[PDB]
C-alpha cells in the first residue's frame, strides 16, 4: 500500500544555531509529498537513504539490520534499540534475520499513543541517525504536521548500505540529493522547511530563500532539452591499422634519416597500445590515452627510429641536444603520443644507429653514431621509439578509434559524435554548398555548424537542443499556493497549456479579457489570479480611453485634490570601507606577502572606495546641507491650518518627526561600516532645519537667509506657481488644510500598511547588505583553491604549493574584491545619480517649486517636506492634481469689432449659454473683459474664432 | 552545460549566479526604462476618428490600422536599423504595444495638452493647445493663430524633411544603430572569446572533453573557464557602464517625456 | 573552530546538539564551551582606519 509523506522526514543538516533566519542547504532528503510505502519482516532495498516511522503504544518495533547485505555475509550492520539504550555490531552474527523475542574480528558498538521518526544515511564513511518522537492519534496515515529529527548517531564506520530489514504497522520511503529551504526560528528548532526540487512553488522559495514570496515573476533555473539518444558515426571502414607492423619492425631507423610511415584508411584500437606493459614511456601532447579510442584522425604518421636512453627525453616539445637540435624535432604545439622502450635486445650486438628544423630531415655529411654493444648501461642502453604524431579534424577523417556506429536520426534531440567531434544537438538535412574537400564547417563560435555524414557523404546542419529559462508566476504565498511556469523562448511542442511569443506557458489559463498586467510574463503577456487559477492574458495598457476630442471640447477642472504623493530616494550607500589585507588575508603572514607581488591594487581598491566614502558624505552633506544654518521652529504652530505635527520633531522624542520615525522604522570581517560624517541626529536636525525653513520662510532660504512668512501665504505663492491664481488657496483655506492633513493621515496608513511603499530605500539597504553578503559568502567560495578557509591550506601545504594554491585564492578573492568595488562604484554611479537628483530635487522642490512636469511626484507641483530615511530621503511632495472636470465649448480667441480679443493667462469656455475666461487648472468662470484679455489684429486668420460680447468695466462709471 | 565543467565553475562561488542577477537587473531595467519612459501614462488614450487638429498632419505619426499597426515614420526607423548560451529576452512591453502606448503618448499629447501628465486627460482642442506651448517660449498666441495656415505648412513640411532625411541617410539613425552595434560588437566579441584559446590546447570545450581525461583536463579547462569568466565579467561590466548610459539616456528620455511631451520645458536647448 | 575575537558569556540557547551559530551570512557568531556547556558571543576584535 501507498501513503503520503506531506513534509515529514527532514533533519537538522548541521550543529549550527540560527536566531529565527533561514537557511538554504543540500543533502540526502525524503522529497515532499513522495508516496511513502505502508507495511504491517520482509527486507528492503536502503537505496539513496532511508526515511523510516513506526506509530507506537506498546513497543513493538526494536531496530534494524542494516548493510549491503544486511545480514552476517559481508557490508552488515545490527542496530537494536530497547528504550534509552542502543546496541551495534559488525562481526558475523550468531542469529539469522532477527534473534527471539518476548512473547577473525574488527567492531562492535554500544550506547497509537506516539510516533517514532528516523533518516538513516552514510556519508563520508560516517554512519548517521536522526531521531525524533511525538504524540499522535491515528495509525492508518503520516500526520499533515512538521517536525525536524535530531542526530542520536555519527559513526565513521566507512560500511556502504545498500538493504535493510525491521525488527519487531510501519512506514518507509527513500531519500533523494535535494536542495532544500529550513526555518530555523528564535530558539534554532527547525519549525518549517521547503523541498526546494518539489514543484514551482518550493523552487521559487529557495530562489528567495523565503517561507513566503511575493507576487511575482522568479528565474527559478534553466531548462534544456535532454539528449534522447546517442549517435555515433565514422566513416564504414573495417580495415586494421598495421600496428602489429609498426611496433615489430625488423630494424628501426637510425635518428639522423629518421622513418616516416603514413598510416590511413582503417580502425585503430589505441588501447591495445596503451594497455600493453611493451612501453616504458607513452607520453601524450594534445591528447590523453583512455579518449584516442572515441576519436577519428584525419591523418597519422608513425615517425620512427631507435635512440639512446639519455636522449630519449630530448623527444618532446620545447627540447634541445644531439637528437633535438638536428637529428629530429616535434613542433613545440605538436599533437601525439612519444611511445619509447629498452630494446637492448632489439638493438644492442652494434653501431650503425648514426645522429647528426621541426620534422626536418638531413643526411649531408662524418657523422656520429650511438654504440650499442648488450653490456650498455640503462641511460647507454638502445631504446626503439614511435612518435604517433596526430593530424587534426579540420579535414576528410581517415583512421578511427574501434567505436560502434549508428542510424543518423534527424529532428530529435541527440548526443553525437561525428569523427571524434562530439556533442549534443538537433541534427537536421540542410542546403549547404559543401565543396567536395571539406568534412565539416563553423559558426563564428569556432563550435562546428555543420558536419558532412563520414557514411552517405551527406551534408548535415547541427543545431543546439532547445532551451531556455524556467520563469515563475507565483500569486503571492500569502494569497495562494496555485503557481505557473513560463519557459523561456521554446516551443511548447519540445515541452493546461498555452504559447507565448515568449516561450510555452504552463498550468496558467489563457484569458481573452484587457485585464491590466499584475504580475509580467513576456511579449505582452501578463497573469494575475482570479476567480480561482491563475489567468494570462495580453495585458490591456491600463484601461482604454477615446478622449472626448474635438476642435472645440475642452475638460476644465471644476475641482482638484491635493495630494502628498510620496517619491523616495536613496542619497547614500552604506558608508563602506575595506581593510584589503583583512579581507583578502585576515592579516595571515604568507598571504600579506603575496600581495605585495601585485602592487598598487590594495591602494587603489582603498583609495576607490575612499572615493565612495568621501561621496556618500559629499552626498548627504550636497543634498541635506543646503541651508546654512539651522532654521528652528516657534513654539506657537499658527499655521493657517496646515497640521505638519506629524512630520515636525517631536521634542519628546532622536529628535525625529513622526513620519521620519515611522520611515525609520519601516525600512530595516576586514570590512567596516563608516558612520555619516552627519549622525541619524545631526540629519534629524537638518531635515527639521530644512522643514522648519519650508514651512517658516519657503524657498527664500535657499537664496538669502531665511526670510519668514506666514503659512497661509506661502501656498498662495505656490498655487501662483502652478497657474492656479491665489485665491483658490483662501477660498477654500480650510478645506485644503483638510485635505493636506488628511492625506498626511493617508501617509501614515499607507506607511504602515506596506513596505512596497518604501519601495527605493528598503532596496537600496538590500542591494548593500547583498554586496556585502555576496563579498563575505565569497571568502567561502574556492577559486579552484583547496581550501576557501585560508588556515586550512597554510596549515596543510608545502610552502611551494601553499603559494600556489593561495595565489589563486588571493587572485579570486581579489578578483571578487575587485569585482564588489565595481559592483560599489557603478552602483555608486546610480546612487549619485540620484543623490545629484535628491540634491536637484531639494533645491529646485523643496527650497522652491520645481515647474519641470512629472519631475516633483506625480501632479502640478506646490512644495515639498522633506524626511530623513536610512541611507536615503524621503519627499512629500505635495502636488496638486485636478480631479474632477465638465464638458464645455471652447474657441481660441473671441471677435468683438472684428478685432479679436486672447486670454492673458487661462482660457475661453462656455457652459453653453454664456462665454468665460477661465484660468488653466481650475474653473473660476470669470465675466470676459478687457482686464482678462488682449487684442491682435482681425478675426479671419483665426481658425475657430466666435463672435461675443466682451464687459469695458469703465461702462458703471460711464452710466454713474 | 557540460558536467565536467558546471562543477568547477560552482568552485568560483557567487560570480556565476551574480552575473546571472546582474543581467536579469539589466534586463528588469530595461523593461523598467521602457515603463518610465513610455508608461507615464495610465489609460491607452485612443485616437478621435476625425483629425482636424487644425492643419497639423500627424498621420505620417499616428498609426496605420491596416498595418504590427506602427506609425509610417515608425516603419521608416523599424527598416532603417537593422545562439551558444546567449538569450534575447522579449520586451515586457512588444514592439507592438509600445506603438499603442507611444500611440497613446501622441493622442494624449494631440488631443488633452499637458494636462494628461498631472489629472486625467483633459481634451482640448490642438488649435487651442499650441497657445499654451507659444506662451511657454515667451511669444504670445496670437502670434500662433495670425500664423495657424503657416505653421501648419511648416510642420508638415519639416515631417516631409524628416521622412526623406530618415529614409536617405541611415547615419540619422547614429546613436540607435551606434548601440545595437555596440551590443552585436559586445556579443560577437564574447562569442569569439569563446574560441580564444587563452593558453588551453583548444579554442572549442567539447574538443578538449572528447581528448583528455578529466584530471589533466581540469587544467585547460580551468584556463578557458577563467578567460571566459573574465571576458564575461568583461562583457557585463561594459554591459553595466553601457546600461549606465543607456539608463542616463532613459532618465533623460523619461524626462524629456515628461517636460517635453507631458508637458513644456523653459530649459533652453 | 578557530579565530581571533573578544569572548562575553551569552543568554542564547543552543540545542544541546547546536555547538555552534551563525550570523545572517556564514560568520560564526557564537560558540558552547566543550569543558563547561555555556554559550560564548564572539565579538570581533576591534579594528579601523588610524
Ligand atoms: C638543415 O641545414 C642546416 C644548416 O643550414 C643544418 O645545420 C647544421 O647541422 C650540423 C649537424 O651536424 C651542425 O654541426 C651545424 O653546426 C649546423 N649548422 C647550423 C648553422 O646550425 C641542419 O642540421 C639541417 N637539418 C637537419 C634536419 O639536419
Ligand atoms: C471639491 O472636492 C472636495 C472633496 O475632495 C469637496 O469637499 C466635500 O464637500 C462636501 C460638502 O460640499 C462635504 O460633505 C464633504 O465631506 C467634503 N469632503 C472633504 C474631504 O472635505 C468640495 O466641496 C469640492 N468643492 C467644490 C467647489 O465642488
Ligand atoms: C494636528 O494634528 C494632530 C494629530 O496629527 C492633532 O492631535 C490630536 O489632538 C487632540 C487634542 O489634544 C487629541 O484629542 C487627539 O487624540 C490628537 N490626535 C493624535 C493622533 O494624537 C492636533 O490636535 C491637530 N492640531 C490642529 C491645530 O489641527
Ligand atoms: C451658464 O452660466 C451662467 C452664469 O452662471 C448662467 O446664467 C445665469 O442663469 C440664471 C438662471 O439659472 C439667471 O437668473 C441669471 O440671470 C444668469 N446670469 C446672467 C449673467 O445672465 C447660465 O444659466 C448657465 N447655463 C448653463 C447651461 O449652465
Ligand atoms: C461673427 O458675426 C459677423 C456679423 O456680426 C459675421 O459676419 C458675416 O459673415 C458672413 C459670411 O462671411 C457674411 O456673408 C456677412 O456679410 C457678414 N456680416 C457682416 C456684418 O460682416 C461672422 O460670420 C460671424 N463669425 C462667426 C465665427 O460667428
Ligand atoms: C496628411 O499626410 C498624408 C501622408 O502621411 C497625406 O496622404 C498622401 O496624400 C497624397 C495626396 O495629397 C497621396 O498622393 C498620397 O498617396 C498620400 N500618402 C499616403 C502615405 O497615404 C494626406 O493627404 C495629408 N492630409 C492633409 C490634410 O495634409
Ligand atoms: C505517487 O504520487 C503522485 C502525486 O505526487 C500520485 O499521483 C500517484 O498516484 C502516487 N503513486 C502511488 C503508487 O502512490
Ligand atoms: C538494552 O539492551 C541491552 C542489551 O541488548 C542492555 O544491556 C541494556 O541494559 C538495555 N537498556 C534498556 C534501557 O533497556
Ligand atoms: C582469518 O584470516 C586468515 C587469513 O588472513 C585465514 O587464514 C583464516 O582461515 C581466517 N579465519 C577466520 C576464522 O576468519
Ligand atoms: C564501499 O564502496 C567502495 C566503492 O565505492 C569500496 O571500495 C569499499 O570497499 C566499500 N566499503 C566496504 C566496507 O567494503
Ligand atoms: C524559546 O524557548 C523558551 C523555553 O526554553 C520559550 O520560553 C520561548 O518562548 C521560546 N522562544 C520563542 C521565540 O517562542
Ligand atoms: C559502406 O557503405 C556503402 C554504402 O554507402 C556500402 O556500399 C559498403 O559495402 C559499406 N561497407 C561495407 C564494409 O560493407
Ligand atoms: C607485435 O607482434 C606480436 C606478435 O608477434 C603481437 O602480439 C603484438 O600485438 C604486436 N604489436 C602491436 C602493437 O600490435
Ligand atoms: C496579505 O495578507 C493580508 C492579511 O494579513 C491581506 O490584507 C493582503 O491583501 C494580502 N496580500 C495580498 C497581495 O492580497
Ligand atoms: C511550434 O513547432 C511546430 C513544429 O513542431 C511548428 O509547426 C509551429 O509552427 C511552431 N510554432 C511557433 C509559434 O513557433
Ligand atoms: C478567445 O476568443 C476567440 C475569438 O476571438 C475564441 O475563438 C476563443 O475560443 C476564446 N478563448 C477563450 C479561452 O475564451
Ligand atoms: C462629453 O460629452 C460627450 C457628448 O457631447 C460625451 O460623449 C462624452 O463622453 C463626454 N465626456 C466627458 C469627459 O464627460
Ligand atoms: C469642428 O468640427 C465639425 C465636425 O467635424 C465641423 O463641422 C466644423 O467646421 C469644425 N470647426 C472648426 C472650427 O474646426
Amino acid at each position: 500500500a501507498y501513503t503520503n509523506s506531506f513534509t515529514r522526514g527532514v533533519y537538522y543538516p548541521d550543529k549550527v544555531f540560527r536566531s529565527s533566519v533561514l537557511h538554504s542547504t543540500q543533502d540526502l532528503f525524503l522529497p515532499f509529498f513522495s508516496n511513502v510505502t505502508w507495511f504491517h519482516n520482509p527486507v528492503l532495498p536502503f537505496n539513496d537513504g532511508v526515511y523510516f516511522a513506526s506509530t507506537e503504544k506498546s513497543n513493538i518495533i526494536r531496530g534494524w539490520i542494516f548493510g549491503t547485505t544486511l545480514d552476517s555475509k559481508t557490508q552488515s550492520l545490527l542496530i537494536v534499540n530497547n528504550a534509552t539504550n542502543v546496541v551495534i555490531k559488525v562481526c558475523e552474527f550468531q542469529f539469522c534475520n532477527d534473534p527471539f523475542l518476548g512473547v577473525n574480528c574488527t567492531f562492535e558498538y554500544v550506547s497509537f499513543k506516539n510516533l517514532r521518526e528516523f533518516v538513516f544515511k552514510n556519508i563520508d564513511g560516517y554512519f548517521k541517525i536522526y531521531s525524533k518522537h511525538t504524540p499522535i492519534n491515528l495509525v492508518r496515515d503520516l500526520p499533515q504536521g512538521f517536525s525536524a529529527l535530531e542526530p542520536l548517531v555519527d559513526l565513521p564506520i566507512g560500511i556502504n548500505i545498500t538493504r535493510f530489514q525491521t525488527l519487531l504497522a510501519y512506514y518507509v520511503g527513500y531519500l533523494q540529493p535535494r536542495t532544500f529551504l529550513l526555518k530555523y526560528n528564535e530558539n534554532g528548532t527547525i519549525t518549517d522547511a521547503v523541498d526546494c526540487a518539489l514543484d514551482p512553488l518550493s523552487e521559487t522559495k529557495c530562489t528567495l530563500k523565503s517561507f513566503t514570496v511575493e507576487k511575482g515573476i522568479y528565474q527559478t533555473s534553466n531548462f534544456r532539452v535532454q539528449p534522447t539518444e546517442s549517435i555515433v558515426r565514422f566513416p564504414n571502414i573495417t580495415n586494421l591499422c598495421p600496428f602489429g607492423e609498426v611496433f615489430n619492425a625488423t630494424r628501426f631507423a637510425s635518428v639522423y634519416a629518421w622513418n616516416r610511415k603514413r598510416i590511413s584508411n582503417c580502425v585503430a584500437d589505441y588501447s591495445v597500445l596503451y594497455n600493453s606493459a611493451s612501453f616504458s614511456t607513452f607520453k601524450c601532447y594534445g591528447v590523453s590515452p583512455t579518449k584516442l579510442n572515441d576519436l577519428c584522425f584525419t591523418n597519422v604518421y608513425a615517425d620512427s627510429f631507435v635512440i639512446r636512453g639519455d636522449e630519449v627525453r630530448q623527444i618532446a616539445p620545447g627540447q634541445t641536444g644531439k637528437i633535438a637540435d638536428y637529428n629530429y624535432k616535434l613542433p613545440d604545439d605538436f599533437t601525439g603520443c612519444v611511445i619509447a622502450w629498452n630494446s637492448n635486445n632489439l638493438d644492442s650486438k652494434n653501431y650503425n644507429y648514426l645522429y647528426r628544423k621541426p620534422f626536418e630531415r638531413d643526411i649531408s655529411t662524418p657523422l656520429q653514431s650511438y654504440g650499442f654493444q648488450p653490456t650498455n648501461g640503462v641511460g647507454y642502453q638502445p631504446y626503439r621509439v614511435v612518435v604517433l604524431s596526430f593530424e587534426l579534424l579540420h579535414a576528410p577523417a581517415t583512421v578511427c578509434g574501434p567505436k560502434k556506429s549508428t542510424n543518423l536520426v534527424k529532428n530529435k534531440c541527440v548526443n553525437f559524435n561525428f569523427n571524434g567531434l562530439t556533442g549534443t544537438g538537433v541534427l537536421t538535412e540542410s542546403n549547404k554548398k559543401f565543396l567536395p574537400f571539406q568534412q565539416f564547417g563553423r559558426d563564428i563560435a569556432d563550435t562546428t555548424d555543420a558536419v558532412r555524414d563520414p557514411q552517405t557523404l551527406e551534408i548535415l546542419d547541427i543545431t543546439p537542443c532547445s532551451f531556455g529559462g524556467v520563469s515563475v508566476i507565483t500569486p503571492g504565498t500569502n494569497t495562494s499556493n496555485q503557481v505557473a511556469v513560463l519557459y523561456q523562448g521554446v516551443n511548447c511542442t519540445e515541452v493546461n497549456v498555452f504559447q507565448t511569443r515568449a516561450g510555452c506557458l504552463i498550468g496558467a489559463e489563457h484569458v481573452n479579457n484587457s485585464y491590466e498586467c499584475d504580475i509580467p510574463i513576456g511579449a505582452g503577456i501578463c497573469a494575475s489570479y482570479q476567480t480561482q487559477s491563475i489567468i494570462a492574458y495580453t495585458m490591456s495598457l491600463g484601461a482604454e480611453n477615446s478622449v472626448a476630442y474635438s476642435n472645440n471640447s475642452i475638460a476644465i477642472p471644476t475641482n482638484f485634490t491635493i495630494s502628498v504623493t510620496t517619491e523616495i530616494l536613496p542619497v547614500s550607500m552604506t558608508k563602506t570601507s575595506v581593510d584589503c589585507t583583512m579581507y583578502i588575508c585576515g592579516d595571515s603572514t604568507e598571504c600579506s606577502n603575496l600581495l605585495l607581488q601585485y602592487g598598487s591594487f590594495c591602494t587603489q581598491l582603498n583609495r576607490a572606495l575612499t572615493g565612495i566614502a568621501v561621496e556618500q558624505d559629499k552626498n548627504t552633506q550636497e543634498v541635506f546641507a543646503q541651508v546654512k544654518q539651522i532654521y528652528k521652529t516657534p513654539p506657537i504652530k499658527d499655521f493657517g491650518g496646515f497640521n505638519f505635527s506629524q512630520i515636525l520633531p517631536d521634542p519628546s522624542k532622536s529628535k525625529r518627526s513622526f513620519i521620519e520615525d515611522l520611515l525609520f522604522n519601516k525600512v530595516t570581517n576586514g570590512l567596516t561600516v563608516l558612520p555619516p560624517l552627519l549622525t541619524d541626529e545631526m540629519i534629524a536636525q537638518y531635515t527639521s532645519a530644512l522643514l522648519a525653513g519650508t514651512i517658516t520662510s519657503g524657498w527664500t532660504f535657499g537664496a538669502g537667509a531665511a526670510l519668514q512668512i506666514p503659512f497661509a501665504m506661502q501656498m498662495a505663492y505656490r498655487f501662483n506657481g502652478i497657474g492656479v491664481t491665489q485665491n483658490v488657496l483662501y477660498e477654500n483655506q480650510k478645506l485644503i488644510a483638510n485635505q493636506f492633513n488628511s492625506a498626511i493621515g493617508k501617509i501614515q496608513d499607507s506607511l504602515s500598511s506596506t513596505a512596497s511603499a518604501l519601495g527605493k530605500l528598503q532596496d537600496v539597504v538590500n542591494q548593500n547588505a547583498q554586496a556585502l553578503n555576496t563579498l563575505v559568502k565569497q571568502l567561502s567560495s574556492n577559486f579552484g583553491a583547496i581550501s576557501s578557509v585560508l588556515n586550512d591550506i597554510l596549515s596543510r601545504l608545502d610552502k611551494v604549493e601553499a603559494e600556489v594554491q593561495i595565489d589563486r585564492l588571493i587572485t579570486g578573492r581579489l578578483q571578487s574584491l575587485q569585482t564588489y568595488v565595481t559592483q560599489q562604484l557603478i552602483r555608486a554611479a546610480e546612487i549619485r545619480a540620484s543623490a545629484n537628483l535628491a540634491a536637484t530635487k531639494m533645491s529646485e522642490c523643496v527650497l522652491g517649486q520645481s515647474k519641470r512636469v512629472d519631475f516633483c511626484g506625480k501632479g502640478y507641483h506646490l512644495m515639498s517636506f522633506p524626511q530623513s530615511a536610512p541611507h536615503g530621503v524621503v519627499f512629500l511632495h505635495v502636488t496638486y492634481v485636478p480631479a474632477q472636470e465638465k464638458n464645455f465649448t471652447t474657441a481660441p480667441a473671441i471677435c468683438h469689432d472684428g478685432k479679436a480679443h486672447f486670454p492673458r493667462e487661462g482660457v475661453f469656455v462656455s457652459n453653453g449659454t454664456h462665454w468665460f475666461v477661465t484660468q488653466r487648472n481650475f474653473y473660476e468662470p470669470q465675466i470676459i473683459t478687457t482686464d482678462n484679455t488682449f487684442v491682435s489684429g482681425n478675426c479671419d486668420v483665426v481658425i475657430g474664432i466666435v463672435n461675443n460680447t466682451v464687459y469695458d468695466p469703465l461702462q458703471p462709471e460711464l452710466d454713474s | 552545460d557540460s558536467t565536467e565543467c558546471s562543477n568547477l565553475l560552482l568552485q568560483y562561488g557567487s560570480f556565476c549566479t551574480q552575473l546571472n542577477r546582474a543581467l536579469t537587473g539589466i534586463a528588469v531595467e530595461q523593461d523598467k526604462n521602457t515603463q518610465e519612459v513610455f508608461a507615464q501614462v495610465k489609460q491607452i488614450y485612443k485616437t478621435p476618428p476625425i483629425k482636424d487638429f487644425g492643419g497639423f498632419n500627424f498621420s505620417q505619426i499616428l498609426p496605420d490600422p491596416s498595418k504590427s499597426k506602427r506609425s509610417f515614420i515608425e516603419d521608416l526607423l523599424f527598416n532603417k536599423v537593422t545562439f551558444n548560451g546567449l538569450t534575447v529576452l522579449p520586451p515586457l512591453l512588444t514592439d507592438e504595444m509600445i506603438a499603442q502606448y507611444t500611440s497613446a503618448l501622441l493622442a494624449g499629447t494631440i488631443t488633452s495638452g499637458w494636462t494628461f501628465g498631472a489629472g486625467a486627460a483633459l481634451q482640448i482642442p490642438f488649435a487651442m493647445q499650441m497657445a499654451y506651448r507659444f506662451n511657454g517660449i515667451g511669444v504670445t498666441q496670437n502670434v500662433l493663430y495670425e500664423n495657424q495656415k503657416l505653421i501648419a505648412n511648416q510642420f508638415n513640411s519639416a515631417i516631409g524633411k524628416i521622412q526623406d532625411s530618415l529614409s536617405s541617410t541611415a547615419s540619422a539613425l547614429g546613436k540607435l544603430q551606434d548601440v545595437v552595434n555596440q551590443n552585436a560588437q559586445a556579443l560577437n566579441t564574447l562569442v569569439k572569446q569563446l574560441s580564444s584559446n587563452f593558453g588551453a590546447i583548444s579554442s572549442v570545450l567539447n574538443d578538449i572533453l572528447s581528448r583528455l581525461d578529466k584530471v589533466e583536463a581540469e587544467v585547460q579547462i580551468d584556463r578557458l573557464i577563467t578567460g571566459r569568466l573574465q571576458s564575461l565579467q568583461t562583457y557585463v561590466t561594459q554591459q553595466l557602464i553601457r546600461a549606465a548610459e543607456i539608463r542616463a539616456s532613459a532618465n533623460l528620455a523619461a524626462t524629456k517625456m515628461s517636460e517635453c511631451v507631458l508637458g513644456q520645458s523653459k530649459r533652453v536647448d
